[PDB]
């Protein structure tokens, strides 16, 4: 939400998640583990300590 | 005469948590940065609150 931020805004970041209709494939599973990565706009790859940057 | 002697009881001397700091200076602001994690490699602990 309201994605001009100055710099002192703890803004939460929603995720709405569904299986799809390959939910009927693996099953033995029942955790799978999402990793929210966090790139630059012009650079990539920046590293998860994130200083200077969004920490979380 | 209610002995409820040699309850011979064995406990733990071993902080489970363990907490790393990292102050962030900036310019009129401040920032706190918390590693926390386990004691020992194969004991993991839950978190509520902080």
């Amino acid at each position: 939400d309201e994605p001009k931020v100055k710099v002192g805004e703890i803004i939460n970041l929603k995720i709405i998640t569904e299986p799809t209709s390959t939910c009927r494939r693996k099953q033995n599973s029942t955790v799978n583990f999402l990793d929210i990565v966090i790139f630059d706009s012009k650079t990539s790859k920046i590293l998860p300590r994130s200083n200077r940057r969004i920490l979380y | 005469g209610t002995f409820g002697e040699t309850k011979k009881v064995r406990i733990q001397c071993y902080l489970q948590l363990s907490v790393s700091v990292e102050d962030i200076f900036k310019k009129d602001i401040f920032f706190f940065k918390f590693l926390l994690n386990s004691s020992v490699r194969e004991e993991p602990v839950i978190l509520y609150s902080s």
